[PDB]
RNA sequence: AACUCUUAGCGGUGGAUCACUCGGCUCGUGCGUCGAUGAAGAACGCAGCUAGCUGCGAGAACUAAUGUGAAUUGCAGGACAGAUCAUCGACCUUUCGAACGCACAUUGCGGCCCCGGGUAUCCCGGGGCCACGCCUGUCUGAGGGUCGCC
RNA sequence: GCUGCAAGCCUCGACGAGUAGGAGGGCCGCCGCGGUGGCGCCGAAGCCCAGGGCGCGGGCCCGGGUGGAGCCGCCGCGGGCGCAGAUCUUGGUGGUAGUAGCAAAUAUUCAAACGAGAGCUUUGAAGGCCGAAGUGGAGAAGGGUUCCAUGUGAACAGCAGUUGAACAUGGGUGAGCCGGUCCUAAGGGACGGGCCUACGCCGUUCGGAGGGGAGGGCCC
RNA sequence: GACCUGGGCAUAGGGGCGAAAGACUAAUCGAACCAUCUAGUAGCUGGUUCCCUCCGAAGUUUCCCUCAGGAUAGCUGGCG
RNA sequence: CCGAGGUCCGCGGCGACGCCGGCCUCCCACCCGACCCGUCUUGAAACACGGACCAAGGAGUCCAACGCGCGCGCGAGUCAGAGGGUGGCUCGCGAGCCCCUGCGGCGCAAUGAAGGUGAGGGUGGGAUCCCCCCGCCCCGGCGGGGGGCGCACCACCGGCCCGCCUCGCGACCCUCCGGGGGGCAGGUGGAGUUGGAGCGCGCGCGAUGGCACCCGAAAGAUGG
RNA sequence: CACGACCUCAGCUCAGACGAGAAGACCCGCUGAAUUUAAGCAUAUUACUAAGCGGAGGAAAAGAAACCAACCGGGAUUCCCCCAGUAGCGGCGAGCGAAGAGGGAAAAGUCCAGCGCCGAAUCCCCGCCCCAGGGCGAGGGACCUGUGGCGUACGGAGGGCCGCCUCUCUCGGCGCGGGGGCCAAAGUCCUUCUGAUGGAGGCUUAGCCCGCGGACGGUGUGAGGCCGGUGUCGGCCCCCGCCCCGCCGGGGUGCGGUUCCUCCCGGAGUCGGGUUGUUUGGGAAUGCAGCCCAAAGCGGGUGGUAAACUCCAUCUAAGGCUAAAUACCGGCACGAGACCGAUAGCGGACAAGUACCGUGAGGGAAAGUUGAAAAGAACUUUGAAGAGAGAGUUCAACAGGGCGUGAAACCGUUAAGAGGUAAACGGGUGGGGACCGCCCGCCCGGUGGAUUCAGCCCGGCGGGGCGGGGUCGGCCCGUCCGGUGGCUCCCUUCGCGGGGUUGACGCCCGGGCGAAGG
């Protein structure tokens, strides 16, 4: 079978893939078949934006996608206890929960709490009935001036801020990067034969 | 497509370009990488050296998001900056200096293959090569450490 | 130009449910222009042809001015019979031509309680 | 189709009759018995590598 | 002469070719609904003239209703000509079949109730029933199984 | 003067075998598509020709005949794109060939009738055979109208046919005491139980609270 | 007579049945038939469809449970 | 005109089909040549196989991935893929157009089993080009003689990076417990490096996995 | 030794329900091969496939973490892309082969048991009363061997304190799409041709006429205007639905915040371990199952190498429900095609799963076309009849019923020629035959007839340019200066959205410049 150089190739198609071929020639259809149903969800949900409730800003977690964000599953519980939202309350009003996740640093809080506060603050409630406006209902005048959000509900930002061009100080240049990088993992593999003295 | 192609070329030629004496017939040397050391030994160890064996240790649930470490050299380090920024700050070599973020523009370590221009700079990189740090340390710079 | 998808432009489509038409739906296809005295009293274009309508031949080998009146509407052979439109066969008898009734015209028309309605709504 | 040409239960006759030992249809009381039903050379047989539409 | 061969015309034999296409194949879309309230399948039967196909089921080539508005057509004949066709919400829907009283190479052999007739008896006909598993409940029971009362 | 489609044109020199195989060119051919340029009832496609031609060739044009409704060039595009072979496939047709053959069980003949038509049907007579372990008379299984009358003589009945188990049109199978039905024979197969992941299987008078009937009038 | 024979039954495929021949088990038996896996594999036979133009071989090397086949080098063509 | 290959500024009989022309093709005849094709084979006209005849059908394909060559786009980038947007009651148009904070793929860094570490020119040949000098000129160039920068590429010699080995081991400022450095040098291994070439699309071909150019087994298995 | 309660277990053609079979493309649970590849072959591969068995639904399954991860952490499931032909598995041979993250489609979460409070506060059956929605019965049961309310890992409950206050469900009545019928533009104008026009030409030179209709089909040929339709969310008519709002009516019952008190907090022959078989990329054992062992509660599971110790991280297993993204070779109804065009395409364009074959499982064809219209050949005549001759229909019988076109093989006949070396064939020619085929141009010299007759002039108009029209003028584009003046600027330094400095930045403005153009 081999003839010359080339490739030691693996075709994996000893089995009866034949059987087994899934042809995409429905893929322009379900874009307009998703696509309808996008437009016969925003009619039913009118006032209310069709993407969804509103997701958090989390981290990526492995190291490849560090400086990374995401629009994550849900609110933590602490970040609704921070904003004033009850637990039960943030589904009604359009917003994402999960209780699974949790909040290893106030960087991650604090950056939720203050999306929530934005939210609470561009959404426009409407009373349960027209002649009883209730306290958390917005006013008469805003509810003429609500229409239904496309795209995602408050987009992440992802703030590309730059480093200002500072002057270098002395102590500054004496830095040894390779060596603190040299000593910390040496030191970090002798860091148990160290402690057992 | 069919017009090109070399079989219309071959209408009235009988074996259709594969021999009278040795017809085309089915695997007549076995299916896919047969004998690889037995009678295709020649071209495996001709052409694919080291193809048999094992070599190494074994990494049962290999994550390559650990091992990620994209690398950048100190010739494309100028590069993540706009071409403005490097020479608004030639013209002011007195301690103004840029900093080049390698870690928001997708690159861990700094490794210090081309030459750098004549410009202090302050370098930040989740790695250093010893030879790259002492190209900005010569240049001009630090090399700030990040994580 | 039809801009409907869901209404067919087929030869294979269009020809099966023409020779394979019911025959209240043959009625609608076998119909026939007006007269021009007709269309300008009765403001109709075509009207589907009846037993006792007066009707002219206009193409054909049986054209002519000479109005005559259809014997039987031939449903199952897209075609009409009309009094005069015939022809003598081997033995002497005389057997009707079939016409279809796009090539005649409606000269007069043979109203009833039904007729009526149809032309009022056209 | 896939089915085109391998709708019939063919065996080849094999050597020792004047026949081509190509796959005969089983035997029976039709015009149908004794003719060659797979190969494309074959009337009513699958064609050469059939038209697939992938 | 004949016979044989070649060539062309013509005539046969044969069916190619071409043109045609109410068919197939493939892709896409919307729906996505069987059955003891008897399904799928099968058998038999049904038309004025009817074998098959197809459509129906003893109301049998269709009933009613609705829409439609003069035909169906091979030949008649006949339309209470609202003809015909379509829709199809009413009604109807033989036997076998999960097929269900027991069976079946049997239109075999039984049982119960009710009705009508001959006359409760029997005989005849008709109607409603009588399979298996299981659930809730009722009813009727069983066992010193565990007690109570004596 | 001519060209100059420069992918064109012109000049000069040498060279030319070829299986397997490779490459190139094709204004060779076929089907469909996007363009473009047309053709057609004053006759398209296809087919036929002792007609006129072109190209080294693949092939092509024209004329004539037939035919009766579609078709082609060019620039691109897409192929189920070219056959003499495969004991090829399907269909058709030859030579063999008016050939082999219509040769197992003794047999036919005369006359007449019907009829267009008779070695073959029918009638009579004659002479023969089966010779009651029939070439006879009735059933079973199986066949399923083959039974019967009449008509037909196309096809079939391996010659013929006025004949038929052919074809066409009608008709025909009548039961308390003939059989089925009733009984169980070998056996099959439920039920209880057990098995089986299950569809199910095992097993057959055993094995379950397996009796549905009483006499006596609420009782055994 | 260890006879012949009908019908009804029983035994079903690696099974049956066999006074035994590998016999018989529906013209099929040293493993029935039917359908499918299956277009099973074949280093083995057979065939492999238009023209012209140009170039043009090898049956030798090494390795191979190889010796009717491959790998490999050589020879070939094309592209430059 | 013995001269850059031919002309007649020579001519005859018949010309309307009787008496003219038609290569090839049709028939016939003669001379010369000439065994039946396909196939396997050292060798076929073979007493080798297949083929009585004719029509129609009939065999290198499609998919995946790879290699090299070529066309194309852009270029240290390249491809937008899933998806999303929308000429808005959606033919042609299940096309095409658009944006995706370009996810990611493949490139831009290799090397080691790994921990890890991680890349600074010379010589020779060289298309092309540059300069000078002497002649000639129709002022645009031509001829002769010299020098030089040297593309790509190749040969060789280096530098550097990673692995390994050997040698050199030292005093010293990064030690801050621990620890990190200490021109190291000389060799050697590497699918490296010393001014990227790839990515996407298309085309052709080759070797593959698939029914895989077509037809073909003796079997084997599953269910009946 | 009966009578009662209960337990356990029976009977019924008891009252009322349920199950069975079909189909099975997609889906779930099992079972399970061998061809094949490894050029043999045994593990492996084929393949956790084919076949076999069971069970569903319009989807199913899955699913709200005993997860991933090791990070600045993600956060149910399903699907797509990528991860990735990668980690890894493998006679480490042939081959096999995922997952986390990332990007997307779609997103919705939740109920018990237990724990302990509430007078079982609960349910069913029967008989009913009012308007599917509410009630009643000194009716019968179920149930304390545990129904309902609260409540489930996100903690929960109860009592204080603080604050705001009660709003779903199902019916009647006025306001915000779907389906089926019916209807809706314009040549049969003129001329010609044809068997038939739907062909050709014309219709002030707006093709004549319509056009939001020039899709397609039918009609005797190529029809926008003959007909059906097509285009117009055009009109009319009849059924029917969703959502929101408002009133009336039957059922609904408050919820939050507490660096405050108190109380409660969990799924055993299960985990885990051993072993065995199988499965997986899972490799000192991924999943599953059998057997054995057999738990714990600051416990248990996991952390991709067996083990002990230790630290950290993560989840809370052994109960249940759950739409949407996803699949669909079956079914129902549609649309389409660079597909096939009667040996093709499904076996089946036709009385095709039909005829027919086999005891049976099963096997399984062949077969489309007269013409526009049957106008399907009256009648005469020969024959017993088929079959003929006439006649007749048709544009056509060179369309006469398996009838459009009618090839090749093969055959009859006619015409022509030939034939003692089987026939054919290459090259050369001959004969014959059948059908065919066949002096002008430029210039000039005279000649004789006609020149809405020539140079030139005048008048009107049009056109032409780097081997070179010249002189004035704008305009477009590229480019460079003049910053001539403010918006983005440079992610540009300064005080906290305002201000100050500069980039071949664009627009504005004047000059240049280019064989850059009109
Ligand atoms: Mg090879
Ligand atoms: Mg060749
Ligand atoms: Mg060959
Ligand atoms: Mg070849
Ligand atoms: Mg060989
Ligand atoms: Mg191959
Ligand atoms: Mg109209
Ligand atoms: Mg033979
Ligand atoms: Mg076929
Ligand atoms: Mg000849
Ligand atoms: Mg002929
Ligand atoms: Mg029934
Ligand atoms: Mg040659
Ligand atoms: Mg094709
Ligand atoms: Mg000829
Ligand atoms: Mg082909
Ligand atoms: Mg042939
Ligand atoms: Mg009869
Ligand atoms: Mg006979
Ligand atoms: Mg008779
Ligand atoms: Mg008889
Ligand atoms: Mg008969
Ligand atoms: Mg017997
Ligand atoms: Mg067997
Ligand atoms: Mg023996
Ligand atoms: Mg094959
Ligand atoms: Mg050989
Ligand atoms: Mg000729
Ligand atoms: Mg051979
Ligand atoms: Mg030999
Ligand atoms: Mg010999
Ligand atoms: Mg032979
Ligand atoms: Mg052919
Ligand atoms: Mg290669
Ligand atoms: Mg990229
Ligand atoms: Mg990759
Ligand atoms: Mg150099
Ligand atoms: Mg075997
Ligand atoms: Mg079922
Ligand atoms: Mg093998
Ligand atoms: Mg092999
Ligand atoms: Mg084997
Ligand atoms: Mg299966
Ligand atoms: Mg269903
Ligand atoms: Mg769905
Ligand atoms: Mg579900
Ligand atoms: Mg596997
Ligand atoms: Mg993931
Ligand atoms: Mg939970
Ligand atoms: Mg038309
Ligand atoms: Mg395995
Ligand atoms: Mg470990
Ligand atoms: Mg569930
Ligand atoms: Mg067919
Ligand atoms: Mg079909
Ligand atoms: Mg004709
Ligand atoms: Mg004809
Ligand atoms: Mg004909
Ligand atoms: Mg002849
Ligand atoms: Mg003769």
């Amino acid at each position: 079978a081999p003839s010359r150089n080339g490739m030691i190739l693996n075709p994996h198609f000893h089995k009866d893939w034949q059987k087994r071929v899934r042809t995409w020639f429905n893929q322009p259809a379900r874009k307009i078949r998703r696509r309808k149903a996008r437009q016969a969800k925003a009619r039913r949900i009118a006032p209310r934006p069709v993407s969804g409730p509103l997701r958090p800003v989390v981290r990526c977690p492995t190291i490849r996608y560090h400086t990374k964000v995401r629009a994550g599953r849900g609110f933590t519980l602490e970040e609704l206890k921070a904003a004033g939202i009850n637990k039960k309350v943030a589904r009604t009003i359009g917003i994402s929960v999960d209780s699974r996740r949790r909040n290893r640093s106030t960087e991650s809080l604090q950056a939720n709490v203050q999306r929530l506060k934005e939210y609470r603050t561009k959404l426009i409630i409407f009373p349960r009935k027209a002649a009883k406006p209730k306290k958390g209902d917005s006013t008469e005048e805003e509810l003429k001036m609500a229409t239904q959000l496309t795209g995602p509900v408050m987009p992440i930002k992802k703030v590309h801020k730059k480093e200002k061009a500072r002057v270098i100080s002395e102590d500054e240049k004496n830095f040894k990067a390779f060596a603190s990088l040299r000593m910390a993992r040496a030191n970090a593999r002798l860091f148990g034969i160290r402690a057992k003295r | 497509p069919t017009k090109k192609s070399k079989t219309r070329k071959l209408r009235g030629h009988v074996s259709h370009g594969h021999g009278r004496v040795g017809k085309h017939r089915k695997h007549p040397g076995g299916r896919g990488n047969a004998g690889g050391l037995h009678h295709h030994r020649i071209n495996f160890d001709k052409y694919h050296p080291g193809y048999f064996g094992k070599v190494g240790m074994r990494h049962y649930h290999l994550k390559r998001n650990t091992t990620f470490c994209p690398t950048i050299n100190l010739d494309k380090l100028w590069t993540l900056v706009s071409e403005q920024t490097r020479v608004n700050y030639s013209q002011k070599p007195d301690g103004p200096a840029p900093i080049i973020d390698v870690v928001r523009a997708g690159y861990f370590k700094v490794l210090g293959k081309g030459k750098l221009p004549k410009q202090p700079v302050i370098v930040k990189a989740k790695f250093f090569s010893r030879r790259a740090e002492e190209k900005i340390k010569g240049v001009g710079g630090a090399c700030v450490l990040t994580a | 130009m039809k801009l409907n998808t869901f209404v067919t432009s087929s030869r294979r489509k269009n020809r099966k449910r023409h020779f394979n038409a019911p025959s209240h739906i043959r009625r609608k296809i076998m119909s026939s222009p007006l007269s021009k005295e007709l269309r300008q009293k009765y403001n109709v274009r075509s009207m589907p042809i009846r037993k006792d309508d007066e009707v002219q031949v206009v193409r054909g080998h049986y054209k002519g001015q000479q109005i005559g009146k259809v014997v039987q509407v031939y449903r199952k052979k897209y075609v009409i019979y009309i009094e005069r439109v015939q022809r003598e066969k081997a033995n002497g008898t005389t057997v009707h031509v079939g016409i279809h009734p796009s090539k005649v015209v409606i000269t007069r028309l043979k109203l009833d309680k039904d007729r009526k309605k149809i032309l009022e709504r056209k | 189709s896939e089915l085109a040409g391998h709708q019939t239960s063919a065996e080849s006759w094999g050597t020792g009759r004047a026949v081509a030992r190509i796959p005969r249809v089983r035997g029976g009381g039709t015009h149908r018995s004794g003719q060659g039903a797979f190969g494309n050379m074959c009337r009513g047989g699958r064609m050469f590598a059939p038209t697939k539409t992938w």
